């Protein structure tokens, strides 16, 4: 993905945060009221 | 203690000299421990009973809690109060207080949570057999002072009202549902219930709003109307009594769905009736706008008399507040049948005695002309508006009239809106048709479309006795083809009879004036009629108003700005109403656009209108969502998008004013702190939001009727001077009346000095100046205001053109409108039942921000005001009678009531 396609994610998932938190506080009140590092070989072949 | 030879018959006296202890120890023990001792264990609660009874006379703490501290596990922890199960349950009249003596007496937050939910399991199973009820009520009356008792009651009727919420959380209940870890049916809840009212009533007043509201049923408030009626007379004195309900009651309009909102007020009205102030009950009854209510209440206190006495007139008084006329229509029957006098009773039923009052406050406060007399450029239309607007509610303008010349040098579509405002100096009085009728017979359209809105605010005055009524003029001006002309003649109509409706305004109003196949923005006026009649009492939301409002919209959607109004004009209809307005949003949205789309939303605020609880969550993810995923991403079919995207602003405005109104005493204070915070934000996230949130945010004020009115606008309209958007100034002072000249001096002074040195267009003035001279009506004259007066909260009746046209463009047209404002309040008079215009003095109180009271009713001390003063805006609002110095005592509470008060002279 190289540098700038890993840097989407990076970014994308520091703005889910923010607004997550931007209308929890007042939505959560108001709601109630109301495998192996050296497998050597494989007996199995491939082609 | 801690022995089983403590046990005996002989060892109850010999430990007793020490300090009885025999109660826990060995006896618990045995208890817990064999089966044969519990038939032993039940002659002997008698006897332990009691000793907690003296070791209370003589309260000493430290010999409950290390005596009791074991006796905790027995009861329910360990046995469960179940083995055969019987025997336990019976012996709960005295282990019943010892856990509470470790839930109570011994401290600890980490105990109370803990306990709290284990004894509700207790109290409910022994309410079933009927003897926790009686645990309860032999504290509350006590048998001596202790520190025990007056803990002990508070406790018990508290954990009653947290049961019921265990069965609406989950369909499981019982233990796993850990907020009480009850069941929550009958048994130990019916028989408690109706217990736990009575109890309540007698020291508490704090926990009562806490029982009401959470049961969120009508049927509770039906029951409570017998318990109250009860003690009404001996335990206390019904003067004491209707406050404390009186208090329940407004405190519990927050926090309830609207299906029980209006239901709460439904069954209060019949509190109030039987409650021997009858004066409540019948304000409640047009609010909720039911007839029957108010025909009840009215021949209850007219029939049991044959004299005339201060019995006839109470009744008549009542009826004539109203401005909306529905009492008025009503009223009329018994005391017509009576003749004691045609003249005087029928008058005083009617609304002919508020048209008199009107006259003699005209000439008590004069009307000091200091219009402006600017001509030419643009600075002409406005002067020539100012002149209506300055002298709005019924003065004499006659001289300055008489002169046609500057009416008709008027230019433009200014024009029309000179001549309306004719029409508003008419307000509530028959007289000044006589100037109307000059421009309605001669020369343009435009003229005649100011002069016939002009008679229908004439004819307003009186109505119900139909003296020159105004379906008679306008009749005949129905009929000319020009939809100017009719669209004009229906919306006089529409405001004179008011909230009532009859065979006579139904059947005129009911085929539109507005031509389909033009767009004239003063052709409007035909969809804003039917909105008013149908507010000012209970709306129906009806199919018939639907059926026109899809007619205009469809045939022509080109111009968007027309169909906005049209928009707005629903939404009003069905405000008044949060219950019906659910099921319209199915009706409306049938059809298909993404017009019809930007209407649900609207009025969608209207149905949840009641708490914030759903409202303010609802204007908050709305209000984010433009600003939020745009902020993400950077860190004729035009037409018809472009009012989707409109109406979304506005509805989060609109949201935000319906809500606030409804609130709390407490939460009107902190939402208006806030109001002016959602500035910053709205112009941080987005330009284009800002300038909607501006115009609107004046209207805030006004819609809300906040508590203050006298600091609070003048702090805001400087900091709004820099803001864009000058219709922030017109929105502003239609709340900032106030008592007149005090606030409204400092609004003229200061904004035709910001105009003439900060001068950024003509038009930019033309506002400016409007709002400025609007504000005041010379010398605190009877005022206009969303509030009927009478009705607290109450909502506008012909007081809601106004948020239409704040969220469009800014133009001279418009101003047409906004000549409506009928909203004229009574000067209060204290009457004996001579009719007396002079009063003793009357106390105001300024302070209407009090969380103290939660009624909004004025301390009795208030500070002394003369005689015939007009009943100022809020903050001022709040009266109460004076009258107790000369051994004096009102008969009609006024707890800031619009109405005329009255006394009985000891």
């Amino acid at each position: 993905e190289e540098a700038s396609g890993k840097e989407v994610e990076k970014v994308a998932t520091a703005v889910l945060s923010t607004t997550a938190r931007a209308k929890a506080r007042a939505k959560k009140t108001k709601k109630e009221k109301g495998e192996f590092y050296k497998n050597k070989y494989s007996s199995k072949p491939y082609k | 203690m801690v022995d089983e030879s403590d046990k005996k018959q002989q060892t109850i006296d010999e430990q007793s000299q020490i300090s009885p202890e025999k109660q826990t120890p060995n006896k618990k023990d045995k208890k817990k421990e064999e089966e044969e001792q519990l038939s032993e264990e039940d002659a002997k609660l008698k006897t332990d009973l009691e000793l907690l009874v003296e070791r209370l006379k003589e309260d000493d703490s430290s010999l409950y809690e290390a005596s009791l501290n074991a006796l905790k596990e027995s009861i329910k922890n360990s046995t469960s109060s179940m083995t055969a199960v019987p025997k336990p349950l019976k012996f709960l009249r005295p282990t019943y207080p010892d856990l509470c003596s470790i839930y109570d007496k011994w401290t600890d937050p980490n105990l109370k949570s803990s306990l709290a939910d284990v004894l509700s399991i207790l109290a409910m199973t022994y309410s079933e057999n009927g003897k926790h009820d009686s645990l309860r009520y032999r504290l509350l009356s006590d048998v001596s002072d202790f520190e025990g008792w007056g803990h002990e009651y508070i406790r018990h009727l508290a954990l009653e009202i947290g049961e019921v919420y265990n069965d609406q959380v989950e369909k499981d209940a019982e233990d796993e549902t850990s907020s009480d870890g009850s069941k929550s049916d009958g048994s130990a809840a019916t028989s408690g219930f109706e217990f736990s009212k009575e109890d309540t009533l007698r020291l508490c007043l704090d926990i009562v709003p806490y029982f009401l509201k959470h049961n969120g049923e009508e049927d509770a408030v039906d029951l409570l109307l017998e318990i109250e009626s009860i003690d009404k007379l001996p335990q206390f004195v019904d003067e004491n009594t209707f406050q404390r309900v009186c208090q329940y009651m407004v405190a519990c309009v927050p926090l309830l769905p609207p299906p029980e909102d209006v239901a709460f007020l439904k069954t209060a009205y019949s509190i109030y009736l039987s409650q021997n102030e009858l004066t409540d009950a019948i304000a409640l009854a047009v609010r909720l706008g039911e007839e029957d209510m108010i025909r009840s209440v009215f021949d209850a206190t007219s029939d049991p008399v044959m004299h005339k006495q201060l019995a006839y007139i109470l009744a008549a008084q009542k009826t004539s507040f109203e401005y909306e006329g529905v009492q008025d229509i009503i009223g009329n029957g018994k005391l017509s049948e009576h003749f004691l006098y045609l003249a005087k009773e029928l008058n005083l039923t009617g609304p002919k005695v508020p048209e008199d009052i009107y006259k003699s406050h005209l000439d008590n406060s004069k009307s000091v002309f200091s219009s402006a007399g600017l001509d030419s450029a643009q600075q002409n239309l406005a002067s020539s508006f100012v002149n209506g607007f300055l002298n709005l509610g019924y003065c004499n303008d006659k001289l300055i009239v008489d002169n046609d010349n500057w009416v008709y040098k008027t230019k433009g579509d200014g024009m029309t809106s000179a001549v309306a405002s004719i029409g508003s100096i008419y307000q509530w009085n028959l007289d000044g048709l006589q100037q109307l009728d000059k421009y309605l017979y001669v020369d343009e359209p435009e003229v005649k479309a100011g002069a016939l809105l002009g008679i229908g605010i004439s004819a307003s005055g009186v109505h119900d006795g139909e003296v020159e009524p105004a379906l008679l003029l306008l009749q005949d001006y129905v009929t000319n083809p020009d939809t100017k002309i009719s669209s004009a003649a229906i919306l006089g109509l529409g405001i004179a009879f008011a909230g009532s409706k009859n065979d006579e305004v139904l059947g005129l109003l009911l085929p539109i004036a507005a031509s389909t196949d033009l767009p004239i923005e003063t052709a409007a006026m035909a969809s804003l009629a039917l909105a008013h009649v149908f507010v000012g009492t209970c709306n129906g939301d009806i199919t018939t108003s639907i059926m026109d409002n899809f007619l205009e919209r469809t045939a022509i959607e080109l111009k968007t700005d027309w169909v906005r109004f049209l928009a707005l004009a629903l939404g009003i209809l069905y405000m008044g109403q949060g219950e019906q307005v659910d099921d319209v949003l199915e009706t409306i949205s049938a059809i298909e656009h993404p017009m019809t789309s930007a209407i649900e939303v609207l009025v969608g605020s209207c149905a949840y209108t009641g708490t914030g609880d759903v409202l303010l969550i609802q204007d908050l993810l709305h209000r984010l969502t433009p600003k939020n995923v745009k902020g993400e991403e950077d860190a004729e079919i035009k037409s018809e998008e472009k009012k989707g995207k409109s109406s979304d602003k506005d509805a989060t405005t609109d949201g935000k004013n319906d809500d606030e109104e409804e609130e709390k005493e407490a939460g009107i204070v902190d939402e208006l702190a806030y109001a002016v915070l959602g500035i910053a934000l709205i112009a941080l996230g987005e330009d284009i939001g800002k300038e909607m949130s501006l115009r609107h945010f004046g209207h805030l004020m006004h819609y809300g009727n906040e508590h203050i009115r006298r600091m609070v606008p003048l702090a805001m309209g400087i900091v709004s001077v820099s803001d864009p958007q000058m219709k922030v100034f017109d929105t502003l002072t239609r709340f900032s009346h106030d008592a007149d000249l005090e606030v409204s001096m400092n609004s003229i002074f200061a904004m035709g000095l910001c105009g003439a040195g900060t001068n950024n267009a003509r038009l930019a003035q033309l506002l400016r100046q409007l709002a400025s001279y609007y504000s005041r009506e010379q010398d605190a004259l009877f005022i206009t205001r969303l509030a009927q007066g009478l009705l607290h909260l109450g909502k506008g009746t012909m007081t809601m053109d106004v948020f239409n046209d704040a969220h469009v463009l800014n133009k001279v047209t418009l101003a047409s409108i906004l000549t409506t404002a009928v909203g004229l309040v009574s000067p209060s008079f204290m009457l004996k039942h001579h009719q007396l215009f002079y009063m003793l003095n009357a106390g105001i109180r300024p302070k209407f921000i009090l969380a103290l009271n939660d009624e909004g009713e004025p301390i009795k001390v208030n500070v002394r005001v003369g005689q015939a003063v007009e009943t100022v805006g809020q903050a001022g609002r709040p009266k109460k009678i004076t009258g107790w110095i000369t051994q004096s005592t009102p008969v009609l509470l006024n707890h800031g009531e619009r109405a005329e008060l009255e006394t009985d002279e000891y």
